[PDB]
Order: structure tokens, then C-alpha cells, then sequence
């Protein structure tokens, strides 16, 4: 097989910027090179064919480019609608294989993650199990870390998180981290705590609830 | 116009099969080169299939190659896939697509998903993520859902039942183990949820679940009205005392250790502490070796003094006194007991054999009768050479006619044990007997 | 020591007479003279009157000169002071006083107190006063108790019936409306106030009223639950009524009459005659012919209520109901009693010939084994050729180790009447029996 | 009859000063006099008689003088143990009258009344009525007013406050201060204010109880 690879894997940069994917080949392919744009959630669009060929639609901003074994693909003036991830694809020869991908992010002014604390539900709790769950929303970068922790300040590892997808309007990310544990063991504590560190602030923001009253 | 729907394939366990068929329309399908093309959970895209303009020459890749087979059918304009064997590896999302050019894939359909999976499929559960106790009063009352354990994927979360989809956030279904946690958080603004509701709405298609969990503001741990067997000008009578003699059995044996105990029933679990004092013939014997210590019980406290006694003690009618004290009592309860004086008359022991209408059955039964005997204190048992004998039984002495004492003690045996003869005795234990021992037998 | 105590005071209408008594012990009386001296509420003292040694010398003041008559009994010590038209003016407090010699009381009484008023007595209120309920805790916890609305003067107030002394205050009651008004604060010490009762102790001659509030304290409002809906008083103590099922005999024999009792015990002369009230599963089984005895013991009367049942009543687990009534019940008391629901099984009834080594003595021992039955109820006898043998003794039924009982009847007799053959037969009635009745019989 | 006359009807002096009570009559009574000392809630005691005869068990410090027409009785040194009426009876002829007596206070160091209210007993409620007492406890001088307030400032008329005598240990007085509503009119209000004004502070002693809890 012909291993395509792509560069880098994740990209940002400026509305406007112009910015440049790339990639290579194990064997030569000549000029056999596609270009795909799939925007998440929607199906990908064919973007260039023949290395360079631009395929209907794609206003001049794009560009394809290269021969033998490295091509490259540059977008000028970044219009919001570029916002994908993008994959090359050899058609020189079986397999066809694609490169991986090299994924789209908008750069923005970083912003202040607003966190939320959520004690077990009644309902979960007479079914025998406790999650509390936390909502790190919007904020920019994606970059943050929390932790949790139970009586005093005491960590833990049984967590699951989950962030979303840079946001379409917002261009901001969002984070649901949550602990579960068993009832019993839920009950055996006190206070629980949801401690988020982030480039915005210097003092990790916390948001804290005491079991002694729900 | 030219749009491709593939379409089928749903979920199927390994080593099962699919057919995936994909609706070409808007061209002469029937000049053209077709893909087949799956694209991983993980994001990565796969080539799956290629096929020539009227079938014939067809191309797989060495993964798929032997399980798969690509096909179309220049008519109805329908490419197809038919996948077998199934590994796990194939799970992913899959896409026809056309060769608009020289090897590209110009047009592509809208896709459809296939998770092979030993698992089976599970009904998610809901919940209601109310803010804090702790009412975070301010504008931004950010709320949220989790919906845990259901599979597989994927499930359709809306607040209000879509009314509401200004300020929500949706995050992306995690596996954690054969089962998936999704939640969804929703922000609002301006005094208008507690007024107007708010429910999470959620449907999961393979298990036909449609569920809306209202979310109800967070209220306080406390519920009211306990018991109503009417407090009446009730109340309990206090701790109580009770004394017992030792067994005859331990008294009458040199090597056994006869005690004298005096239990305290009803004791508060808030004083649990209580004075017992012994007194053997009103001379106080603090400690002797009295041994107290606690039972808890159906809700109460019961205390257990057990004081050791010289065997020639008892015999000689000392006056064992117990005397209990604690806070509670308006004055302290004693008990006392000794020996009851009286005569005295050895019983006469005889062992009766089964009744001859009774051999037939498995098991007989065996009677040993005792009589003419005071004081009612005494101890039979049954004994098969040597080893104290079980499945005996034992009347309660009855007062006879000439104010003597009888009773009897029932042993069932298995009938082969009885003819092949064997040392089955009555064994007497009474205060009136030559050395406080007789043994009865059958001479046979 | 010398004492005056003085007594009789109280209240009395305008117009009406009353009479001192000054009971004096601690000198010769004879040798003085005394005196009566009264005090007005607003605290000017009045001298009363004066009489010589012996009695024949008298002087008043003109306010009082004619309605009263100061008098001696010099052969009892005690001074007097009858008063006939009283005002309310000769309201005061009383002093008898002896002379010292030199024209001066040397010695005064502890004073009585007279109120002329047309106001009736009225006994007090006592209200334990416990401080806010929003705990001011501190160091010094006062504490106190209003006594509202009492008459005439005056009323004791102690705390700790007399201990409690220090930090205590009370106060000058004072009247509004013919109502007479009091107050006493303590203030106590920190220490842990609910720890010592501390009671309000407060006694009021005049209507010999003696009353002990505790001060308990102000606990936090909402918390528990009211009484759930607990009606007027459904009990007390005073007589009692037991419930008796008839001999298992009696029913299982139709010829036998079968009987439930009734039995009321402790009443006494004041309360007669009692209801009685019988109803079969509650059917009006309006006293059917219920004979009721009432009869004579310890020092109280015991009625003894006699229901005839049907036989067949009884054995179909029907409900027998006794209601008890009479004027001191607060509500009436009614047992019940009813036939268990219980497995059943047949007694395996057999007859033990004397043992073989006791064909010496003039008596024998004939034993009736009963085995396997269900339930315990039962009934077994001796007979001799058709009447009730006399002399023979049941055991108790006791539990067997699988779930069914046994039990023995034994039966002595004169060795001549079993050698010589006579109809010694062991008799059982149990409910699981052919007619109810076995009876098997011996041989030789 | 004969009158007697006292002079004055009340003095307070500081422990350990000189007094001098009279008494006079009307007529001639040569040397016919006593001195009894009632102290509060206790019986009269002879102190002195015939002038100044000094009668058993009363001590060095009291000395009677004077005959003829006008008395005089003399405490020397003042201590607590001699708050009490004082009076002065004679006995030349009959009846026997005495003076109006002679009430003594103690002028000892100013103290600060320690005030509680308390609000009615729910045994007292039952009944019908309600009495909110307020105990203004140890404190000198005698002079101090109370006032009571019911919601927020409102002043009332239907109070009954009490007296003590100056105490004998620590010569200060009591009071006891009772506003007595019906339990209906005592519920249509809510906060209840005893306010006490006192030589000892400038701002008045206040405490308050509000019925929203008990
Ligand atoms: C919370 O629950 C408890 C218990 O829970 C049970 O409750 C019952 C109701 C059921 O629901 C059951 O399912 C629950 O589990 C409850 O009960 C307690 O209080 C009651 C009274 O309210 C009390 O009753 C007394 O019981 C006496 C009999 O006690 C013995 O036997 C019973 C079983 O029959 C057993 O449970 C006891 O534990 C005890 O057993 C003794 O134990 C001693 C040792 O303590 C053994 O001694 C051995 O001997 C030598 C050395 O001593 C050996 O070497 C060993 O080392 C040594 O251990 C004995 O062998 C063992 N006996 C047996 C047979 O195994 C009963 O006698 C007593 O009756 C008196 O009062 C009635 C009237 O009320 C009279 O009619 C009686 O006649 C008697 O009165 C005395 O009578 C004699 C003549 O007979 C007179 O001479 C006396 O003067 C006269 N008065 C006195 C003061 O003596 C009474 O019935 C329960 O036993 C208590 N429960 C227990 C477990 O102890 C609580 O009340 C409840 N809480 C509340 C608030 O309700
Ligand atoms: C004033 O004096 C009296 C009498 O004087 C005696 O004083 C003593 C000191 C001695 O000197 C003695 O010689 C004197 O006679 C005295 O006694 C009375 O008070 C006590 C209570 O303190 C009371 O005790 C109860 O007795 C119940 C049984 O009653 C029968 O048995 C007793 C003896 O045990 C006997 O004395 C009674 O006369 C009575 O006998 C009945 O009599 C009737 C008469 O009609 C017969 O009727 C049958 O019915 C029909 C037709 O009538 C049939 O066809 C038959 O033909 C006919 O005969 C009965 O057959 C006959 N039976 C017998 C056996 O003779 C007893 O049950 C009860 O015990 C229960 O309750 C206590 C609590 O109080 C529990 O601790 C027990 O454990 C038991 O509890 C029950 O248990 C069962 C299961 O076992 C449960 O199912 C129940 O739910 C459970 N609870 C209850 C509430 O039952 C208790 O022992 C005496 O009966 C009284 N005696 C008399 C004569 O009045 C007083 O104390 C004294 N008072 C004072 C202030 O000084």
C-alpha cells in the first residue's frame, strides 16, 4: 500500500490567514491527489482532483499543489465555512487511501469557563448509584484541566469527560466531566469539589457543594 | 439532482452479515465507476470498494477482501455491499460514492452507520440535573440531563421538545464499557424557569424509549409524620430482673462449674451501665468472679450477671440475693433464691421397649419412665455406648397422685439399630440416688 | 427558744366574724400580758389590744373597740382574738405580741393574714417562664414563673421545693381587678440548666392549692408531628377482661356443651353491675343466653360471662367476641379468641404393658404413648370397662423433632386387676380421629 | 390619744455613716419609748426600749437617746445588714401607738440592671391569654423606667411592673415589668420590645423577642 501522510493533524489560525496543509507519500503518485472537505456533521466534498484541478464551487481561495510524493493545499482568507477537517487522498494506484486528516480551528480571544456543579438526582440516588456531574462551559482555549475532589481536597480518578466541537457562533469549546460512584460510598463524605485550571485565570476556579442538605 | 442514498444496515452482532444498498439518481448511473468507502468512529477514512462500469472487474482491499462483495444492478440504480463475516474492525460509518474523474470520489451519498457488537442493547436511564441546594441565584441558571447506560448509539436529546435550543450544549456519547453516557446542559436567562417548566426529552430508537424527566428546583432533606399507634399517656415499666437456679446437672458433678445468674432486661441503650451486686447469705461477695456483660437486642439492652458457685454452697441453702441499682430506679431491685427445702426420694428407672405393633416401621421408638422421685429437679438424657445419645426427648415432670414426681423420655431409633441390639441407656441424674447416678439398660 | 405562731387567718366578707388563735410555747405563759397588733397592707402598724395575766383587764382602741374581744386560755398557752363586724378596713396582718415588761413587744409571732373582702377565692395559675427560644446562652440563664390570678394574699413561691435560695427574686404581687398577680425570676447559674430540674413550687392557702411547674425548655417550632388524630381515651387502668376457649373435649363431643368465657376482673362496690356483649364473627348475638355470675374474693368482685357455642361454630374458626362496659371505662374493651388455622395429623396412639422387672410390687405401671399429632390440642383418658378409670396422669404435650407432638398418660394400678385381665383402655379424642375418638385397648 | 411623729419618712445614706431617726409625741411620755427595725418581708424586732435600754442580741452599734418629748435613735457605723423600716412606739399610756417608721437605703455604687424578656408559656396561650414578662434584675439606683413596644415603636398603657426592696447582700433592686394582652391580640403583632432607661448607660437597655419563631 501507499501510506499517504498529512500535516500537522490539527491546525488554528486568524480569520483571513492564510494557511497551509500538506502531504506525502511513501511511493510516488504522480499528480493523483484529491483534496476532501468535510465540515462536522455534513458528508465531504470533493475540494481538488489532479493535485492542483479545483473542483466546482470552491471559490479561488483554495489551492492544490505539488507532484511525486508531497502536494500541498492552501486556503487563503479563511472564511468560516473552511472549518473542517480536511484529507488527501492518492489515486495512483490500489488501495485508494487517504492521509488521516488535518483538522480546522478558528482562533479566538481566550474567555472565562462558566462551571457548574450538580449533586445526584433524588431518582439516580433510589436507584443506587451517585454521579456528579460538572459543566465547564464555554471557553477558549480547549486547553483546561479539572479534577475533582471529595472530603477537604482529596483527588480522584474515576472520572469521565467529554468536550464538544469548537462551537459554530461562539467559537468557544465546552467540557462535561463526571464522577460516579455508588450510593453508599457517596454518602460516606461530606464536601465535593470541581476544580477547573485554565490560561484565563491564575486561581483555578472552583465551585463546591456540601452533602449536608441535599 | 444527482444524489446518492445508501441506506439499511443497522446493528448485527460479529461473524453476522449486512447487505448495504446505495439509490443512485440525477445521472446515467450506468456509465459510471462506484466506491464504496467507510469512515471510522475514530474519523479515519477507509477504502472499501471499487467496481467496474457494468460489473465484472471489482477491487477490494486485502481487509475486506473474501468478506466483502461490491455489486449493482444498472436499473433499478442501486450499488450494493454485501459484507459477511463480520469482524469488529468493519464497524464504521459507510458511504457510496462515484468517480467523477480520474480516481475521485466527486459525489458521495449521505452515509449509514453499522457497529458490529457482541452486546446487547440497553434502555438508557435519565436524569434531572436540578442546580445546587444551595440556590446559585444570579441570571445564567445553567441546568442539564444525564442520560446513562443505553446502547448503542445514538439517541436524540431536546429540551422543551425542541422549543428550547437557544443556550444548550450536547456532549458527545462516551463508551464506557458495552454502555454509553451522554449529557446535555442548558443555560437560561431572565426570571423564567421556575415560573415555566423545563423538561429533558430523550429517545433512544432501539429500544423504542421516549422519556421526559421535568426538571424539578432541588428541595430540602425532610419529610414529616412517624408514628401513630397513638402516644397515649403511655410509658414503660422500667428494667426488670429475673433470677435462675443452676442446673441440677452442674450442682450434682464434682467436675462441672454450677453458676448462679440474674439477667436485667429492659435496659436503656442511653445507661447501659448498671450496678449489680451479688450477695451470697447477705454477706457481699463484690466480684467472686461474678461475671456481667451486655446483649444488645429488638431494640433494647439485656444484662447477663453470672456468679460462680461452690457446688456444697447451694446444698447447704445459702440465700443467693442480686441486687441490681441504676439511675432511673427509685429504688434498687434485688431478687433472691435458694434450694428449696423439702424431701427427698430417688426415682425408679425403667426403660420400655417399642410396642410390638410398631416393628414395621423404619423407626421405633424407645421409653424410659421415671418415677416416685422429689424434689421435681432432675436430668435424664439417653446414651449409645458412651456418646450422649441425640433425637430423645424429654417430657416436663408431672406431679403423681402421692406427691411424688414422674416423667419420661422418648428415643426414636432406626428399627436395624434396635434388633442388631444395641447400648441404648437412660441416663438419671437426681439428688436422691447412691452417688447422684443410676444407668438403665436393656438386657439384651 | 420563745414562739408565737398565730393562725385563722383568711378571708371574710364585710360584716362577718372571725376568730385568732396565737398558740404560744416557750415561757410561763401566765406571767405576761399580751397583745395583738396589726399591720395594714400599706405597712402602718396598729396596736389592737391588751389583757392582764389573768384576763380581767382589757383595752381597745376606738377603731376597734366593741367588734373585737382579745381573750387567753392560760391552761393551753393560746392568746385568741375574735372579730364581729369586719370592714375591709381591718384588713392587715396579725400580730399577737408578748410583753416584755417595760411598756414594748419583745416578742413577736409570724403574723396571719386577713383579708375582708366581698371577692371570692380564686385559685392561681402557675406558668413556667422559660427563656426565648432563640437560646441566649451565656452565663447567667435566668429563669422564672408567673403565678396570675389568685385571691386572697399570700402564695409561696420556692424553687426546688425549698433548695434553690441564691439569685432568686420575687415579687411584691399586686392585684388588678380583684386578681392578684406574682412573679419570681432565678437567675441560675450557666452549668447546663436542663440538667437539674429546676421547678416553680407554689402553694395557695386559702383554696389549698399546691402546684409543680417544671420549666422545661423552649424548643425550636416544626420539626415532629401532632398526634395523628388520636381520639378521646380508648383505655386505662381498672378492671380487665380475659378470653378463654372451651376444652378441646367439650366441642369435639357432640354430646359435651361447649363454652366460651369471659372473665372481668378487679371492680369494686361503687362500680356494680357490668355490660356484657357477645357477637359471633360481630353478629348480634344478642346476650344468647349468657349467663353471667358475679362473684366474691380478695376485697374486689370478678364477672364471669358464659357463651354456650355450637360446636360446629367453634371448629369453622368463626370469631368470638366479648365486649366489656360500664361508666369508669374511658372506651369499652373487647377480646377475641378463635380456633388457629393448623395442620393436621392423627395421633398414633399405642399401650406399654408394665416392665417385665416390675412384676414384684403391688402396683403396676400402665403407660398410654401418643405420638405424631397435630395440632397440641388434645384430650386423653383412662377407662375401665366403660367408666373413667381414676388414677392415672397426663404429661403435657411436648413438641416432637419433626413438628408433630407426643405425649404420655400413665396409670397405676394393683398388679391383681392386670394379671387377672380387666379392660384397662387408653382413651384419646383429637379433632384428627375417625368420630374424634380412638381408644385402643391391651391384650394380657 | 397620743401621736407620734417620725422624721423623715425615708433616707438613704452610704454605709458606714451616722444616723440619727427621731420620734415625738404629743404629750409628755417621760422615758416610755421603743425602737423596733422591721426589715422587709420579716417580722418587727425590738431594738431598744424605755429611752435607750438596749434590748438582747441587738448589737453595740444602735443607740437609743433622748427623754421627755423627741427620741433619737443612732446607727453607728451603717451596714446592709440594717436595711430595713425603722419604728418608734410608746408606751407611757394606752393604746399603744407608733410612728410612721423610717424606710433606709443604702447609697452604694451605680450598677447596670441586667434585663430578659420573655414571651408567654404555651400552657398559658392555651388558657387565653398572654403576659410578656421583663426582668430588669439587680441594679441602682431605684430610679429607672421601663416602656414597653410592640411592633417596630409603638409605646402601651396596660402594663404591671413590681418592686423590690433594696436586697440586703448586694443593696440593689429588682423589677419585674408585665404587659398581659389576649392571645388573640397578642398575634396580631409580632415583635416585642421591653426598653429600659438608666443612670447607668445613655443609651437605653434594650431587648427584643420576635413571636415568627416561638
Ligand atoms: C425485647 O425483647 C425481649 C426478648 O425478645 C423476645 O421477646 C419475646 C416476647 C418473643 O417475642 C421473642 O420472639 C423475642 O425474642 C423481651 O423479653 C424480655 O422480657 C420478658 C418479660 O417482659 C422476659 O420474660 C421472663 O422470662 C422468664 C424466662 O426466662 C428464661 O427463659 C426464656 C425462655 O423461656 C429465655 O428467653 C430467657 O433468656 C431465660 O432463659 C434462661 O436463661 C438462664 C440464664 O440467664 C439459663 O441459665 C442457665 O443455667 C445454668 C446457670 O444458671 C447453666 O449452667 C447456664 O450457664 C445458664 O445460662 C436458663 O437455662 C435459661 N432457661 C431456659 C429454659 O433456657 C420467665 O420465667 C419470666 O416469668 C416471670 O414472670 C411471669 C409474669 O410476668 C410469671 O408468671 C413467672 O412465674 C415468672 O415470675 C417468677 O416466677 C417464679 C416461679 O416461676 C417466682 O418464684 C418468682 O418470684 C417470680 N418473679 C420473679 C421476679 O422471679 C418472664 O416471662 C423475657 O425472658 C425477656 N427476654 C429475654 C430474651 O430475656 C423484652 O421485654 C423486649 N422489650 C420490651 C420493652 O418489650
Ligand atoms: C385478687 O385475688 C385474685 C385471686 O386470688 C389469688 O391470689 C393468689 C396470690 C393466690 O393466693 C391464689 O390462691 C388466689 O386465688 C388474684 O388473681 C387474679 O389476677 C391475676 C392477674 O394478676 C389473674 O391472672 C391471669 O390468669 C389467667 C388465667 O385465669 C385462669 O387461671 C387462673 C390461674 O392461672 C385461675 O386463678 C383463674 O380462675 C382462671 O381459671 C379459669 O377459670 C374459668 C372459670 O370460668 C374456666 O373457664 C372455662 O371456660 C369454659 C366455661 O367456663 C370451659 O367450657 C371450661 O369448662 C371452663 O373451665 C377456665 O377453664 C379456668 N382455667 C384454668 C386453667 O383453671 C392467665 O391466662 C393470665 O395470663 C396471661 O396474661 C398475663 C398478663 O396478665 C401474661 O403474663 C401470661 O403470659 C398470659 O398471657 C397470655 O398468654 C396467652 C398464651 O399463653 C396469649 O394467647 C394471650 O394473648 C396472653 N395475654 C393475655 C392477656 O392472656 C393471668 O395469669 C388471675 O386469673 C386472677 N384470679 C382470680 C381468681 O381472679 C388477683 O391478682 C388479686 N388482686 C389483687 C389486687 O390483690
Amino acid at each position: 500500500d501507499i501510506v499517504l501522510t498529512q500535516s500537522p493533524s490539527s491546525l488554528s489560525a486568524s480569520l483571513g490567514d492564510t494557511i497551509t496543509i500538506t502531504c506525502h507519500a511513501s511511493q510516488n503518485i504522480n499528480v493523483w491527489l484529491s483534496w476532501y472537505q468535510q465540515k462536522p456533521g455534513n458528508i465531504p466534498k470533493l475540494l481538488i482532483y489532479k493535485a492542483s484541478n479545483l473542483h466546482t464551487g470552491v471559490p479561488s481561495r483554495f489551492s492544490g499543489s505539488g507532484s511525486g510524493t508531497g502536494f500541498t493545499l492552501t486556503i487563503s482568507s479563511l472564511q468560516p465555512e473552511d472549518i473542517a477537517t480536511y484529507y488527501c487522498q492518492q489515486g495512483q494506484s490500489y488501495p485508494l487511501t487517504f492521509g488521516g486528516g488535518t483538522k480546522l480551528e478558528i482562533k479566538r480571544a481566550d474567555a472565562a469557563p462558566t462551571v457548574s456543579i450538580f449533586p445526584p438526582s433524588s431518582e439516580q440516588l433510589t436507584s443506587g448509584g451517585a454521579s456528579v456531574v460538572c459543566f465547564l462551559n464555554n471557553f477558549y482555549p480547549k486547553d483546561i484541566n479539572v479534577k475533582w475532589k471529595i472530603d477537604g481536597s482529596e483527588r480522584q480518578n474515576g472520572v469521565l469527560n467529554s468536550w464538544t466541537d469548537q462551537d459554530s457562533k461562539d467559537s468557544t469549546y465546552s467540557m462535561s466531566s463526571t464522577l460516579t460512584l455508588t450510593k453508599d460510598e457517596y454518602e460516606r463524605h461530606n464536601s465535593y469539589t470541581c476544580e477547573a485550571t485554565h490560561k484565563t485565570s491564575t486561581s483555578p476556579i472552583v465551585k463546591s457543594f456540601n452533602r449536608n442538605e441535599c | 439532482e444527482v444524489k446518492l442514498q445508501e441506506s439499511g444496515g443497522g446493528l448485527v452482532q460479529p461473524g453476522g452479515s449486512l447487505k448495504l444498498s446505495c439509490a443512485t439518481s440525477g445521472f446515467t448511473f450506468s456509465d459510471y465507476y462506484m466506491y464504496w468507502v467507510r469512515q471510522t468512529p475514530e474519523k479515519r477514512l477507509e477504502w472499501v470498494a471499487y467496481i467496474s462500469n457494468g460489473g465484472g472487474s471489482t477491487y477490494y482491499p486485502d481487509t475486506v477482501k473474501g468478506r466483502f462483495t461490491i455489486s449493482r444492478d444498472n436499473a433499478k440504480n442501486t450499488l450494493y455491499l454485501q459484507m459477511s463475516r463480520l469482524k469488529s474492525e468493519d464497524t464504521a460509518m459507510y458511504y457510496c460514492a462515484r468517480h467523477g474523474g480520474y480516481y475521485a470520489m466527486d459525489y458521495w451519498g449521505q452515509g449509514t452507520t453499522v457497529t458490529v457488537s457482541s452486546a446487547k442493547t440497553t434502555a438508557p436511564s435519565v436524569y434531572p440535573l436540578a442546580p445546587v441546594c444551595g440556590d446559585t441565584t444570579g441570571s445564567s441558571v445553567t441546568l442539564g440531563c444525564l442520560v446513562k447506560g443505553y446502547f448503542p448509539e445514538p439517541v436524540t436529546l431536546t429540551w422543551n421538545s425542541g422549543s428550547l435550543s437557544s443556550g444548550v450544549h450536547t456532549f458527545p456519547a462516551v463508551l464506557q464499557s458495552d454502555l454509553y453516557t451522554l449529557s446535555s446542559s442548558v443555560t437560561v436567562t431572565s426570571s423564567t424557569w421556575p415560573s415555566q417548566s423545563i423538561t429533558c426529552n430523550v429517545a433512544h430508537p432501539a429500544s423504542s424509549t421516549k422519556v421526559d424527566k421535568k426538571i424539578e428546583p432541588r428541595g430540602p432533606t425532610i419529610k414529616p409524620c412517624p408514628p401513630c399507634k397513638c402516644p397515649a399517656p403511655n410509658l414503660l415499666g422500667g428494667p426488670s430482673v429475673f433470677i435462675f437456679p443452676p442446673k441440677i446437672k452442674d450442682v450434682l458433678m464434682i467436675s462441672l462449674s454450677p453458676i448462679v445468674t440474674c439477667v436485667v432486661v429492659d435496659v436503656s441503650e442511653d445507661d447501659p451501665d448498671v450496678q449489680i451486686s451479688w450477695f451470697v447469705n447477705n454477706v457481699e461477695v463484690h466480684t467472686a468472679q461474678t461475671q456481667t456483660h451486655r446483649e444488645d437486642y429488638n431494640s433494647t439492652l439485656r444484662v447477663v450477671s453470672a456468679l460462680p458457685i461452690q457446688h456444697q454452697d447451694w446444698m447447704s441453702g445459702k440465700e443467693f440475693k442480686c441486687k441490681v441499682n441504676n439511675k432511673d430506679l427509685p429504688a434498687p431491685i434485688e431478687r433472691t433464691i435458694s434450694k428449696p427445702k423439702g424431701s427427698v426420694r430417688a426415682p425408679q428407672v425403667y426403660v420400655l421397649p417399642p410396642p410390638e405393633e410398631e416393628m414395621t416401621k423404619k423407626q421405633v421408638t424407645l421409653t424410659c419412665m421415671v418415677t416416685d422421685f422429689m424434689p421435681e429437679d432432675i436430668y435424664v438424657e439417653w446414651t449409645n455406648n458412651g456418646k450422649t445419645e441425640l433425637n430423645y426427648k424429654n417430657t416436663e415432670p408431672v406431679l403423681d397422685s402421692d406427691g411424688s414426681y414422674f416423667m419420661y423420655s422418648k428415643l426414636r431409633v432406626e428399627k436395624k439399630n434396635w434388633v442388631e441390639r444395641n447400648s441404648y441407656s437412660c441416663s438419671v441424674v437426681h439428688e436422691g440416688l447412691h452417688n447422684h447416678h443410676t444407668t438403665k439398660s436393656f438386657s439384651r
